[PDB]
C-alpha cells in the first residue's frame, strides 16, 4: 500500500497505492547507440530535468466527465526540462506519472487513468475539418470535457469522452497502460512509462507521444459537505536526452 | 499565539479548495522562528554551522481526515516562492497523510562555502514552504480543521564551530541571592 | 571526532518509505539526505571536538565580583568580605551548566584583583583570600584569628603580582552536583538546590596594616570546569534569571518576555 | 610524554589530578 | 601558428596564433568529491553548454583606450549556459577565451589581453562611494573606456584603464594570465582558464570570477582606407556544473 | 633554497637564436647569461629562504591603534571600545597581503598597551580585551553582562605585565581569505570584500572600578601571519589607499600621483 | 606621457638616417624608471640584490617594416655613452627585426661585491642604451613610425635579501572604514 | 626534536597547531 518514489530532489509518498504499473513492461532507459540516428552527443541534464513537476490541479465534481493532457506538451513550461525542449531540435524522455486524489471512507467514486500512445484525437465536426495545433497543445492546463460552445469550432477536437475522443469505445481503453483510482481503495495511481515511438528521438514541439486521459467511470458521491475534491498530477521526466542545440524556439 | 502552546501548531482548513501556501520559514538554524529550538539554541553558542537539517511533520487530525501536502525547500539566491509552481521547482516531498501521521524531509546542505555563519546578515540558506497539494477532506460530522506540528533536528551531517556567547539570553541586572 | 560522509544516492521507486514514520513513539527520525534526494558523494572532513563538553564548559567565565571598600576609620573591625560560593549569580555561566541535570568536574579558579585609587597613591596593597568550608569559623573582622589559616587554604596577592590561580577537586558529598533539585530540607523547607549546594564561603581581607590611602579593591572570580562529565540534558533557560537556586522567572510589573520574535503573517519567512 | 594534536609535549607537574589541564577527548 | 579548437558543436581555427595560454598551468576539470561542499548531484549539460558563444564585436579605432567584460556575466544570455546559470543557486565553470582581430601587413597595433581573477574595480569618484551592481554586470556588451559623463556617477567604476581600473599600474598587468595581439605577428589570442575561487562552487549572479581586459598598448595605425577593425570575442564554458535547482531567477 | 650556478660559456656561431622569441605568447623569456655572453664559471651560494612567503608575511606589523579615553563622569556608561577586525586600515600590512588574491594563514596577535598619565598618578590599571565573533552580543557599556566572557575568549592586561600575545587559527568559512572580491550582497549591494570578510569585533574595557585618575589608554595591535599560503599574485598597489575594503583611489581636489618619477629627456638615464 | 599608456612605449622614426640614441635607463633594479615594475617593486621590500636581469623588447611596427637596433649594456665606472661607438664597446646585442618581433638580452651581474644595495646612492650598476644600428625602413604607404615595448624580469640568478619596508608606497592619513 | 639551521632545539608546547611558530620551508 505504501510507495515512496524519489526522482531528482523530489520524493513522492502514497500510503494507499494499487502498486505502480510499468507501461509495456519496459523500464525507461537512455537511447542506445545501436538504435541511434542523429550523430551528435545528446545532452543529459539529469537531476535538473528528471524530477517531479506538479501541474495545476483540477476539480472533480459530480458533473465531471473527463480530462486529458498530452506529453511532452504539459511540461513545456517546466523548468530546465521545458528549456531543453525548445533549445533543441530533438528530445527523448520516459516519465513517472503520479495522479493523486484523496477523499474519505464516506466518499465513493472511480477514475480510470490511462496513458495512450499516439492518441490522435478526432475533430468535433463533420466535413473536411482537422484539429488545430493550439487545441492539442493546452499546456499544463490540459483539456476538460465541457459540452458547450468554443471557437473556430472547425478546429476543435471532439468532446465524446466515452468514445475515447477518437472513435473507439471507452471500456476498451483498458488495452492501454492504465490504473483505476477507486476511492474506497486507493488515493493515487502511478504509471512509469518508457519512450515509445517509431523513431529514436523526435521533435517535442511537433509530436506528442503520450496522452494522459482521466475519466470518472463512477461519479463522485458523498454526504459530506466536502463534495468536490481535486485531482493533482505530478509528472517526472526520466532519462531525458536532447540533441541538435541551437536558439530557443518561440 | 505568542505566549502559549498555539505558537507550535498550524491549522489546516477543509474549506480551502486551492493550492494555497500554509506557512514558510527561513532555513537558517539560528534565525527566527528556529532560533529557540534545541538545535537553534545550541547553534547560537557557535559562530559557524554546516550540515543537513531534518524537518518532521505530524498530522493531528481525525483518523478519518485526509490530505496531501507539498513540503518544499527553495535553495538560496531567489525570493521565497509565492506560488505552488515556483515552490515545487525546488527540492520537495509530496506527503500523503493516511495511516502514518508523520513524515521527515531533509534540507540538504547546499552552500557555496563549507560553513555558514549562525548569525546571518543579508543572507539565507533558503526557505521551507508548505502548500496544499490536494485538499483537507473529511467525512460528515468531523471537525473541519486539523492541526499540524513541525519538528527540527540535525542529521549525521551537522556540525558547529567557534564557540561564542549566545545572543538568545540576557542579564539586565543582578541575580538575587 | 569525525562527522560521517555524504554517500552517493540514486532514484528509488520502492515499497519502503524511510521518510514516513510515527513521532508519537518519542523517537527522532533516522532519515539522512540520501533517503529523500538524489545525493552527490561529498567527503566531509569535520571534527566535533569543539562541541565536546570539555570544550564547551572548559572556558573561564566570571562567577562573582567581590568589592572591598577599604575604610580607614574602623580598620580592623571591617575590611573583609564573605561570599557563599555558587554558580548561580552570573547568567552566562549559569545557563551553560543548567543545560544538564547533573554535572561533575574539577574547578580552576582564576582571580583578577583590581585596585581603584581614591587617594594620591596606592602604597603597597596585599590581599588574602581564604576558602572556608562549611563549619569552619567564618572571620568577623579584618584581624580575626581565623585568618591564621592554620589548616584552611589561603592564597595571597600583592600589587604587582600576576593573576592568582588554583584548582579545586570535585567537592560534593554526592557523586555529582545537582544543577536542579526537586526536593526540600529535612524540615520541609527551602525547595531547590539551596539544600544540595553548600560549598562553604570565600572570604577575603586586605592584609596590609592601617595606612593612609583610600582604595577600593574589586576582585573578579573566574571559573573554568576541567575533566567534565554531565547527565540528563535539559532545555535551555528561556527567560532572565531572578534568583539564585530557584527557577523563578516572574518579575514585578513586567510581562513574560522570551527570545521568540513575532511576525505579522506566517506565510512570509 | 608526547601527544598528537588537531605533535606536542606534555607532562603533569602536580601531585593531585584536579591540577591537570583539560581532558583528552 | 595554426590552431583548431573544437568545443561542442563549435570549432575555432586561427592560422596566426602565439600558441594558447593555460591560466596558472591548470586545465579545467569537474569538481572533485574531495573538495565538494554542496551535497546534491550537479547537473552537467555537456555539449549544450560547453560550446563557443560569440559576443557582440567592438570596434578598434585610433582613439580606443580599452574594454572589459566579466565572467560569467558576459554569458548570462547565452543559450543553455545562461539558462542553467539562473535556474540554479550554484554554478562552476572554466573557459576557453578566443579573442580575434585580423588586419593586414600594412597595419600596426598591439593589444594586451588579460584575464584577471577577482578584479575588484575602483569607483570613479572620491568619498564614500562604491560600484553599483548594474555597472559591473553589462552583459555581452562589456564596458568601453569612454571618458565622458555617465549617470548616478557615484555608482560608476573608474575609467583609469592605465591603472588597471583598480589602482595598480598597467604594465604590471602581465602578472595575470595574458597574451598580446601584435598585429605584425598574430590575429588572435587564446586563453584557457580553470575555475578559480576560494569556495568549490559559487553564485554566478552575485560573484564574477574573471574579468577579461583588453587594452591597446600601441595604437592602431595604417595608411589603408580600412582604418578601424573589429575585435571579436568567443568564449566557451568548459566543465560547466550546476547545483541547487529551483525557479529561474529574474 | 639554492640559486643555480652560472656555468662557463663559449663563442657560438649557430642557427638557433635563444635570444629571439615572441612575447605575444604571454610567456616570459628563458634566456640566461650563458646564452647572450661568453660567461665565466661562478659558484653562486645564495639561499632564497628570506624571500619565502613565510618570511615575507611572517613579521609583526601594526593593524590597529585603539584609543580608550577614560571618562570619570559616566564611568560605567562608557569606557569601552569596539572595532570590527580587518587588515585594511594600515597601509604597510595591507599592501603586502594584497600582492595575492587569496591568502590562508594562522594569526599571531601581540598587544602593546600604553597608559598616558593625565593626573598625578596612574594607580592600578587593568584592561580586558574580548573577541566577539559575529552574532555574539556586543558590549554596550563598561559594565555590560557580556564582559562575563562565559564562552568568548578574553585576555587581561594589568600595568606592569609583559605584552599580551595569543594565536588565532585560520578563521574563514571558506578555504582562504579573499584579498579581493568581485562580488556583492545577496541584495546586490556592498561591492567588495566587505561581504566576505566579517571576522567579528575586538572589544575592550578598563576593568578597574571607578577611581580618581584621568588616563588615556592606547593599545596598538600587531599582527603576524604564521604557516602561510597564498594564490594568484597581483601587481602591487600603486596609489595611496582611501577606504577599507574598496580599491578606490580618487582623492578630492588632488591629482593622481604614482611613484613614477619623470625625467626631461629619455636619452639620459 | 606620464599618466597614460604612452609611458610604456618608445617611438622609432624612419626619417632618422643616423646612429642616434633612442633611449637609456640605469640598470639598478629599484632606480627609476625600473622601480615600479614587478621586479622593482619586490626589490624595494629588500635591501640587497644580486643576479642578472633579462630585458626583452617587442617591435610593434607593420609586418613590412624593418630595422636593426643596437642594445648595449655599459658596465659601471664610466659615464653613460653618448655615441654608438662608445656604447658598442660594451656588452651588446645587434637585433634584426624581421619575422620575430621579440628579443631578449641579459645584463650580467658585474659588480665588485656579491650584492648591491637596492637603494643606491652615488652608485650605479650601469646603463642600457638603445641605438639605430641601421634605419627603420618602410615600403610606400606604411606608417612612418613604429613603437617598441621593453620588459624586464630576473634570471635564475636573481636574489634579494634583508627584508625592509618599501619606499614606493605611502600613508599620509587615516584609511576610512 | 632537534633541527639544523641556516643545530637547534625545538618542540611544540601547545595542543593547537595555530600556536606553533613559523613553518619550516
Ligand atoms: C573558592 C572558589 C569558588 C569554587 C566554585 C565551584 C563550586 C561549584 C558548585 C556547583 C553547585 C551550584 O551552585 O549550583
Ligand atoms: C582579535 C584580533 C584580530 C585578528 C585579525 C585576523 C583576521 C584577518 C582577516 C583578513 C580579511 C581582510 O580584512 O581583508
Amino acid at each position: 500500500r505504501i510507495i515512496q518514489i524519489t526522482r531528482g530532489d523530489s520524493t513522492i509518498t502514497s500510503q494507499d497505492v494499487a502498486n505502480a504499473i510499468v507501461a509495456y513492461g519496459v523500464w525507461p532507459h537512455y537511447l542506445s547507440s545501436k538504435d541511434a540516428s542523429a550523430i551528435d552527443k545528446p545532452s543529459q541534464p539529469d537531476t535538473s530535468s528528471n524530477r517531479f513537476y506538479t501541474l495545476r490541479s483540477v476539480t472533480w465534481s459530480s458533473s465531471s466527465k473527463g480530462w486529458w493532457w498530452k506529453l511532452p506538451d504539459a511540461l513545456k513550461d517546466m523548468g530546465i526540462f521545458g528549456e531543453n525542449m525548445f533549445y533543441h531540435y530533438l528530445g527523448r524522455s520516459g516519465y513517472t506519472i503520479h495522479v493523486q486524489c484523496n477523499a474519505s471512507k464516506f466518499h465513493q467514486g472511480t477514475l480510470i487513468v490511462a496513458l495512450i500512445p499516439e492518441h490522435q484525437i478526432a475533430s468535433a465536426l463533420h466535413g473536411n475539418v482537422n484539429v488545430g495545433y493550439n487545441y492539442t497543445h493546452p499546456g499544463e492546463t490540459g483539456r476538460e470535457v465541457k459540452a458547450e460552445t468554443r471557437l473556430n469550432p472547425d478546429l476543435q477536437p471532439t468532446e465524446e469522452y466515452w468514445l475515447n475522443f477518437d472513435g473507439t469505445l471507452l471500456g476498451n481503453i483498458t488495452i492501454f497502460p492504465h490504473q483505476f483510482i477507486n476511492l474506497r481503495s486507493n488515493n493515487s495511481a502511478t504509471i512509469i512509462a518508457p519512450y515509445v515511438n517509431a523513431v529514436p528521438m523526435d521533435s517535442m514541439r511537433s509530436h506528442n507521444n503520450w496522452s494522459l486521459v482521466i475519466i470518472p467511470i463512477c461519479p463522485l458521491e458523498t454526504s459530506s459537505a466536502i463534495n468536490t475534491i481535486p485531482i493533482t498530477i505530478s509528472i517526472s521526466p526520466m532519462c531525458a536526452e536532447f540533441s541538435g542545440a541551437r536558439a530557443k524556439r518561440q | 499565539y505568542i505566549n502559549s502552546e498555539n505558537m507550535y501548531s498550524v491549522v489546516l482548513q477543509s474549506s480551502i479548495n486551492a493550492p494555497d501556501k500554509i506557512f514558510s520559514i527561513r532555513t537558517d538554524v539560528a534565525s527566527q522562528p528556529l532560533a529557540t529550538t534545541l538545535i537553534g539554541e545550541i547553534s547560537s553558542y557557535f559562530t559557524h554551522w554546516t550540515g543537513s537539517l531534518r524537518f518532521s511533520f505530524m498530522f493531528c487530525g481525525t483518523a478519518n481526515t485526509t490530505v496531501k501536502l507539498l513540503l518544499a525547500y527553495t535553495p538560496p539566491g531567489i525570493a521565497e516562492p509565492t506560488t505552488r509552481k515556483d515552490a515545487m521547482l525546488g527540492t520537495h516531498v509530496i506527503w500523503d497523510v493516511g495511516l502514518q501521521s508523520t513524515i521527515s524531509m531533509v534540507v540538504p546542505w547546499i552552500s557555496a562555502s563549507h560553513y555558514r555563519n549562525t548569525s546571518p546578515g543579508r543572507s539565507t540558506s533558503g526557505y521551507i514552504t508548505c502548500w496544499y497539494q490536494t485538499r483537507l477532506v473529511i467525512p460528515p460530522q468531523t471537525p473541519p480543521t486539523a492541526r499540524l506540528l513541525c519538528f527540527v533536528s540535525g542529521c549525521k551531517d551537522f556540525c558547529l564551530r567557534m564557540a561564542r556567547d549566545t545572543n538568545l539570553h540576557l542579564q539586565s541586572g543582578a541575580i538575587a541571592q | 571526532l569525525v562527522v560521517p560522509n555524504i554517500n552517493s544516492s540514486n532514484p528509488t521507486t520502492s515499497n519502503s518509505a524511510p521518510a514516513l514514520d510515527a513521532a508519537e513513539t518519542g523517537h527522532t527520525s533516522s532519515v539522512q539526505p540520501e533517503d529523500v534526494i538524489e545525493t552527490r558523494y561529498v567527503q566531509t572532513s569535520q571534527t566535533r571536538d569543539e562541541m565536546s563538553l570539555e570544550s564547551f564548559l572548559g572556558r573561564s567565565g566570571c562567577i562573582h565580583e567581590s568589592k572591598l571598600e577599604v575604610t580607614l576609620a574602623n580598620y580592623n573591625k571591617e575590611n573583609f568580605t564573605v561570599w557563599a560560593i555558587n554558580l548561580q549569580e552570573m547568567a552566562q555561566i549559569r545557563r551553560k551548566f543548567e543545560l544538564f541535570t547533573y554535572t561533575r568536574f574539577d574547578s580552576e579558579i582564576t582571580l583578577v584583583p583590581c585596585i581603584s585609587a581614591l587617594s594620591q597613591d596606592i602604597g603597597h596593597i596585599t590581599m588574602q583570600y581564604m576558602y572556608v568550608p562549611p563549619g569552619a569559623p567564618v572571620p568577623n573582622s579584618r584581624d580575626d584569628y581565623a585568618w591564621q589559616s592554620g589548616t584552611n587554604a589561603s592564597v595571597f596577592w600583592q600589587h604587582g603580582q600576576a593573576y592568582p590561580r588554583f584548582s579545586l577537586p570535585f567537592l560534593s558529598v554526592a557523586s555529582a552536583y545537582y544543577m536542579f533539585y526537586d526536593g526540600y530540607d529535612e524540615q520541609d523547607q527551602n525547595y531547590g538546590t539551596a539544600n544540595t549546594n553548600n560549598m562553604g564561603s570565600l572570604c577575603s581581607r586586605i592584609v596590609t596594616e592601617k595606612h593612609i590611602h583610600k582604595v577600593h579593591i574589586m576582585t573578579r572570580i573566574y571559573h573554568k570546569a576541567k575533566h567534565v562529565k554531565a547527565w540528563c540534558p535539559r532545555p535551555p533557560r528561556a527567560l532572565e534569571y531572578t534568583r539564585a537556586h530557584r527557577t523563578n522567572f516572574k518579575i514585578e510589573d513586567r510581562s513574560i518576555q522570551t527570545a521568540i520574535v513575532t511576525r505579522p503573517i506566517i506565510t512570509t519567512a | 610524554a608526547q601527544v598528537s594534536r588537531q605533535n606536542y609535549f606534555n607532562i603533569n607537574y602536580f601531585k593531585d589530578a584536579a591540577s591537570n589541564g583539560a581532558s583528552k577527548l
